[PDB]
């Protein structure tokens, strides 16, 4: 995890949760605070990319976070100014995209003759009043591999993580999900995306027919399905069921207020009882046939109470 | 939750999410006005305006621009004060009443002087 | 600029004849009066109209001055002159014409404004008259003069207008006024950059202006001739 | 507040502003189509109910809900649900069938368990006696009309051209009608079914009446809803334009700085 | 002011009235007794003197009042110079509608439809 | 059609080149359409 | 036809494309392509100026096109960047005007006694996303006697020639025109005038007087459209505007308004090449050439 | 009354007002009009301040009005830019912010120890379509102890002075004014301007 | 019409009329919903739909994302088809019977497969 331009203490606040998570003996954060030399800020992601180079290199796999690039580029444009380098687009040195271009291309899947190893890499950016046009998010949103945006407006009313469906992307796409999610998730995307269409139809509060009130009606216990406490991580076997549920429309004849108590309800019976399928989801991650079979019977039987 | 707790928690969540429905709606009224919106929009709308105007608080120190003598309200009085709000125990009141007081009591207090 | 001392202690309506003008949007004397409006609107016919009537009706000349002229334009102006004898090459005429072309560079665009000023302010100091100094286009002279300021190698303001552009209108309009010997009233055409009231330019000139007129499309389209607008063309001397 | 963003923003309130300014325009000449076919069914409404007035007849409960299924008219449906309503307290248990959906959907949420029957298609056309009598017939056929004991037609009076009224019109059925006071003065041979028919073409017959001021009152409404909308998204317009030019402005100053600064090094 | 259809309405003072009621035609006088008949399918006739003008109609009711106004409403509706072969082509396809509740609406047809024939 | 409706049969056979300039062609075309309710739900659609 | 920093192959098929019209035989090419020294992009069209004066100058008439004005200003800014000379709005010299109307302003009508020889011209400016507001096409718009002005959205609506007449003038105007041409058109700009404003209304209940208006406008905007490459002699325009003005087009469907001009104009050269011939050699119509027209067309019309 | 940036037409009726009203009297007068030189009409509301600054000084009361900063501002953007100082927002110097801010600071009360003067600034800004939030205006409230935002949209209705209430206010006179009004006018503030957001929401 | 033949031309000036057409009325069918229309207008409409539709088409590289099999479709193929939808012998088909398929015969196998 590199803390770039961060507070010291909320380096500090960030390494207690990590503890408190039993997360801190498998990560290793890199510091650049707010107080340190330009120099630093700036050298940091750098440094840290080779840290867990090592790993990549020796066959094993290293996440980096790079938290965050906005500021590292607010830094290199203060070495440079300062050096009196003439300066590009509002006044940050002229290879501020090859800065970020060279750290982030560290990030790959190498191949078996080299290791196997892998460098993932999750840099963040922080934009202005949502503007994503401005130079640096621009930059940074070429050179990846997809991106996640995060919506303000999306938070206050109710959905957290804040992500915003209809722009974030990951490119590689299914090649990384897992079998099993990848099965009950078929369409999911582009069907929320549907979803916002007829919510916009919607606002003209004309009267709905029984394809539109029906899509409506999933769309929004989908989107409430997603909704997920920080801190919370799920195991992919707690997620499974949960998008199933919602995708075979198991879910579509039950209070919105009330999807929240589902869910944890749902995975209560769902170890006491059929802890087998649970179990194979996971160990397999493939959902056979008969296994989508005892899965489909399963949640009819916990619907019905 | 984990400080504040899942009450104060959950009545500040839903009082955003109202806020940010009216924020939402900001556009269609602005053209179209209230008529225009549905039912269950339409009394948000009205919720949030009275949770809106119950946010504002007299301050002893500005005394000498409101002209009421200030406030203040605990955590533990806002916080039961906006969740009776919020499951519309106070719907029958008009939005004048949450206007510059302190906690849920001045608003009913308020309503009594100005019902007549 | 006449000083302080040589100042007019009163506003005064300089009358034009023009029914419209007097009534609705009077002029200053020796005040500046905002002209609106592109072609199809007898532009050039009223202004001659003032040429004829304040020599007329009072008894001063007056200067047109053209400023980033279009030579076509000014080719136009000067027959249409002569074939309503304003201009008399065998009596007398009652206009001298300043021109400072488009294809001119901008040192010469900048001061020809100052040029036929000059020549104006004899009329009012010699000869002791009300004089009417014509000035179109007053927004191209401001364009000259950032032009100067850009070539000069000068940082730009805001909007991109010379640093200067404030005092550089000063020094201009503070020479148009009323003394006691006589008065310069100016009518210069006016326009106005993005249809935006706010670009300094406009801005800065309105700071300066007395009287609107603003002729129009829509009243020459009914028929009525001068198309000023009746409404539109305000005088802050109509008090 | 990027320029990109306030362009298109600011030209889509100006397409706004089109459609509504044109749909003000044309309520104008709809109101003017629709006002012929309200004096010649409240006239009609004379000769029929003048019958009524001389033998004064005075009246399970049957509510008809007339409005349409078209939004954008301020409160027509709102406050004629709410007068439906304030009725539908003193008989909680009053059936009824709704003409038009903005009305059903309006009572589908709070006497959601009252209405049997529902019509739709409505409020597009002037409404004609065709309608008028399927509707009618309807109510004889699946509703059982004739066997209530009351029935009440609920639609929006036009009281000007700025303001409607939420109104109520009673329905007099079989037997209402031969125990009036006055009945006898009215030498009507008891020759077969004869205030049977009385009824079945007085619930026509009225119905129309109803659908016509209501479609009149609605279309005024629709008239003068979107002339305001033109207003406020005119001053909006107003607004926006000023902002335009702000954002125009700098991004031309801030461009330019970008440029100074890199030319002084 | 008392005779009319629900898109157009027509008469106003009269001196013999004569409708189609529902048994047999009746003519309504200067004073008349307050009556109530359904209108058959029929023509009608005002009069002003001696002014004649006969309309056809589809049927509704007539009402003559105490204080002495007769009022006469129908649905649709000149005499000769308003409905042949209109009429003839029409009653064509009546007669074989009949022959199929749907046919029984076709029934209607042909007593509304001989009627008109005899004018 | 009806009794209430008589009228509009008597009124609508003795409708069907003349007088049907918009007025009458049109007030012969109803375009309405009816569906009862039961236990919230419906029942099904059909033309009136 | 001044070339500015445009792709060679593009020159060469405008050359292959004249020379299939048989126009090269009066045509002159200054080319300046995209990949050559700023300086010749910056020079090209004084360069290409000064050779159509010489036509001026000598009691001739030549028409130059500049294609474009935008890529020169870009050249000229590339070269005093360089220079190091200091830089404006958008980067661009203080004299970047000063440039551009030296241009323009050489064009003329030159007076009897100069020959009364005349050089027109016809500058193209590129407009970004539509902006007139834009730092060159100000500079431009305010030296020019008028625009010429296009829309993709026109051209996507089959309207081609794409022009926005709303939006185009030509300040000069009715001094210029075929007298004929104008005797038939003075109503042209007026219809679509009044079609441009209740245009919106093509969406159930209109009085015949707005549905009349939206008659005229779509058959009048239908006329309007024509094929590349097929300009149309004024003979053969005046009786099209004459017939569409004069509500002869009404009766007519919107999609036969296509084969309509064809047909027309074949049928009037044979059955009329007398009075076309007039047109073509009086340029002005006769109260008798009117009546003419009007026989001819209501013939047609009928037929 | 400093003049800066104004017209010499414009003060001369100024003074004339001035005298046809007699306070020319008690009342100094420093133009530096639209001609003038960028530093006279940067230099002129600092001399205007110490002249008035003397009898603040001397025990007595005076109150000068700044007419306008905006002008003022903008002559200095001059100065700056022909030194060559790099443009912040709107082209103005880092610094256009202390220029108002160490002159409005010297309009003040004194102690009872130090004869109790004061000076009374009433700068002018003048806005662009009406904006409040522009880089200059901001500063100066951010310098002043309130404002009087005079809306255009009122006084093209005939609404004479067009106070905006919601957008005006006086920070520290609310204490300062005469009793007898403040007893006769409870709340007036809040009252129209919460009257404003209620009026325009019934069309 | 020099390059491609007139019909391919015609084809090809029809196809982007219908979708100009298309977005010119995406004003009124958002505010006055798709109830509010001409009826030649409401089957331009229609056809518009179906056609944006038939213009998208799996790619054989982008398996990964559709798990949808690629299919290339010949030119001849295109301008045919398209040609048939545009005079309107196709109006009955389903909008989804067009999406990410190849030629009109895939739109006539998937019309049937989806409704079996």
């Amino acid at each position: 995890y590199v803390a770039v331009g961060q507070k010291r203490s909320t380096v500090a606040q960030l390494v207690q949760t990590l503890e408190q998570h039993d997360a801190m003996k498998y990560s290793i954060i890199v510091a650049a605070t707010a107080s340190e030399a330009a120099p630093l800020q700036y050298l940091a992601p750098f440094t840290a990319a080779s840290i867990g180079e090592w790993f990549r290199d020796n066959g094993k796999h290293a996440l980096i976070v790079y938290d965050d690039l906005s500021k590292q580029a607010v830094a290199y444009r203060q070495l440079s100014l300062l050096l009196r380098r003439p300066p590009g687009r509002e006044a940050y040195p002229g290879d501020v995209f090859y800065l970020h271009s060279r750290l982030l291309e560290r990030a790959a899947k190498l191949s078996e003759k080299e290791g196997s190893g892998s460098l993932t890499a999750l840099p963040v950016i922080e934009t202005q009043g949502g503007d994503v046009s401005a130079y640096i998010p621009t930059n940074v949103i070429s050179i990846t591999d997809g991106q996640i945006f995060l919506e303000a407006e999306l938070f206050y009313k109710g959905i957290r993580p804040a992500i915003n469906v209809g722009l974030s992307v990951s490119r590689v796409g299914s090649a990384a999900q897992v079998k099993a999610l990848k099965q009950v998730a078929g369409s999911l995307k582009l069907f929320l995306a549907q979803y916002r269409e007829v919510a916009a139809f919607a606002q003209f509060g004309s009267d709905l027919d029984a394809s539109t009130k029906q899509t409506l009606v999933r769309g929004e216990r989908l989107t409430q399905l997603l909704k997920q406490n920080q801190y919370s991580p799920l195991a992919t076997e707690e997620q499974v069921p949960l998008i199933y549920a919602g995708v075979n429309g198991h879910l579509d004849g039950i209070e919105l207020s009330r999807i929240g108590e589902f869910e944890s309800s749902f995975l209560s019976y769902l170890k006491s009882n059929h802890n087998e399928l649970l179990t194979e989801i996971r160990e397999k991650g493939e959902l056979s046939k008969e296994l989508l079979a005892s899965l489909k019977s399963a949640t009819e039987s916990f619907v019905a109470t | 939750a984990a400080v504040v707790g899942q009450e104060h928690y959950d009545v500040a969540s839903k009082v955003q999410e109202t806020l940010q429905t009216y924020k939402s709606l900001q556009d269609i009224i602005a053209i179209l006005g209230m008529d225009e919106l549905s039912e269950q929009d339409k009394l948000t709308v009205e919720r949030a305006r009275k949770i809106q105007r119950f946010l504002s608080q007299p301050f002893a120190v500005a005394e000498v621009f409101t002209g009421i003598p200030g406030k203040l309200v605990r955590l533990k009085d806002t916080v039961a004060s906006f969740k009776a709000v919020l499951e519309g125990k106070y719907d029958n009141i008009p939005e004048h009443a949450f206007y510059m007081v302190g906690g849920i009591e001045d608003v009913v207090a308020k309503a009594e002087k100005l019902a007549a | 600029p006449p000083s302080f001392a040589e100042q007019s202690t009163s506003a005064e309506i300089l009358e034009t004849g023009i029914k419209v003008v007097d009534l609705l949007a009077p002029y200053a004397r020796g005040g500046k009066i905002g002209l609106f409006g592109g072609a199809g609107v007898g532009k050039t016919v009223f202004i001659q109209e003032l040429i004829n009537n304040i020599a007329k009706a009072h008894g001063g000349f007056s200067v047109f001055t053209g400023v980033g002229e279009r030579t076509r334009e000014g080719n136009d102006l000067y027959r249409e002159m002569k074939e309503t004898g304003v201009i008399n090459l065998e009596g007398e005429s009652k206009v001298a014409l300043v021109f400072g072309q488009m294809n001119e560079p901008p040192g010469a665009r900048a001061r020809v404004a100052l040029t036929g000023l000059t020549i104006a302010e004899y009329f009012r100091d010699e000869e002791g008259q009300d004089v009417l100094l014509f000035i179109d286009n007053i927004f191209r002279f401001t364009q000259a003069g950032s032009e100067v300021s850009a070539l000069l190698g000068r940082i730009p303001s805001a909007v991109g207008y010379q640093p200067t552009l404030a005092t550089d209108m000063g020094l201009l309009q503070e020479r148009i006024t009323t003394t006691k010997k006589g008065s310069v009233t100016s009518v210069q055409a006016v326009y106005v950059p993005a249809d935006d009231l706010t670009d300094p330019a406009p801005a800065t000139t309105f700071a300066h202006l007395d009287a609107t007129t603003v002729l129009s499309r829509g009243i020459s389209e009914l028929g009525i001739y001068p198309a000023v607008d009746p409404l539109d063309s305000k005088s802050r001397l109509l008090d | 507040a990027t320029l990109k963003e306030v362009e298109m923003r600011l030209k889509s309130i100006k397409n706004i502003e089109k459609i509504t300014k044109t749909m003000k325009i044309v309520a104008s000449t709809r109101l003017s189509k629709a006002e012929k076919a309200k004096i010649s069914a409240k006239k009609m409404d004379e000769a029929e109910q003048l019958f009524y007035k001389n033998a004064e007849t005075k009246n399970k409960e049957l509510i008809v809900a007339i409005t349409s299924d078209k939004g954008l008219c301020g409160s027509i449906h709102s406050q004629l649900a709410k007068a439906v309503r304030r009725h539908l307290n003193d008989q909680p248990n009053a059936d009824i069938v709704t003409i038009g959906d903005k009305i059903k959907m309006q009572l589908l949420r709070t006497h959601p368990n009252n209405i049997k029957l529902s019509i739709n298609g409505i409020g597009k056309d002037a409404p004609t006696f065709q309608e008028s009598a399927l509707i009618a017939d309807k109510l004889l056929s699946v509703m059982k009309a004739g066997t209530y004991p009351k029935i009440s037609i609920f639609y929006n009076d036009p009281v000007s051209s700025l303001s409607f009224e939420p109104s109520e019109k009673p329905i007099f059925n079989a037997k209402t009608i031969e125990q009036s006071p006055s009945f006898g003065k009215f030498e009507i041979d008891t020759d077969a079914n004869v205030p049977r028919d009385l009824f079945e073409y007085t619930l026509a017959n009225q119905m129309l009446t109803a659908m016509a001021q209501g479609y009149a009152a609605e279309i005024s409404a629709r008239r003068n809803a979107m002339d305001n909308a033109s207003k406020n998204a005119g001053d909006m317009i107003n607004r926006y334009s000023i902002l335009y030019n702000r954002t125009r402005q700098a991004v031309i100053t801030n461009e330019l700085v970008d440029i100074i600064t890199g030319a002084s090094s | 002011l008392q005779f009319a259809l629900p898109h157009e309405t027509l008469y106003s003072e009269v001196t013999q009235v004569n409708l189609p009621a529902k048994s047999g035609r009746i003519g309504v006088l200067a004073n008349h007794v307050p009556t109530v008949e359904q209108l058959l399918p029929g023509v009608v006739e005002v009069m002003e003197g001696s002014n004649s003008k006969k309309f056809f109609i589809s049927g509704g009711f007539a009402t003559v009042q105490p204080d002495s106004q007769l009022c006469v409403t129908a649905i649709e509706a000149p005499l000769e110079s308003f409905s042949e072969n209109i009429k003839n082509l029409l009653a064509e396809a009546k007669k074989n509608v009949s022959s199929s509740r749907e046919a029984a609406e076709a029934a209607i047809q042909v007593e509304v439809l001989e009627n008109l024939q005899s004018v | 059609m009806s009794y209430a409706a008589y009228l509009n049969v008597a009124a609508q056979a003795i409708r069907s080149t003349e007088l049907q300039t918009a007025s009458v062609t049109n007030r012969s075309q109803t375009d309405a359409f009816y569906t009862q309710y039961k236990n919230a739900s419906e029942p099904t659609p059909m033309t009136k």
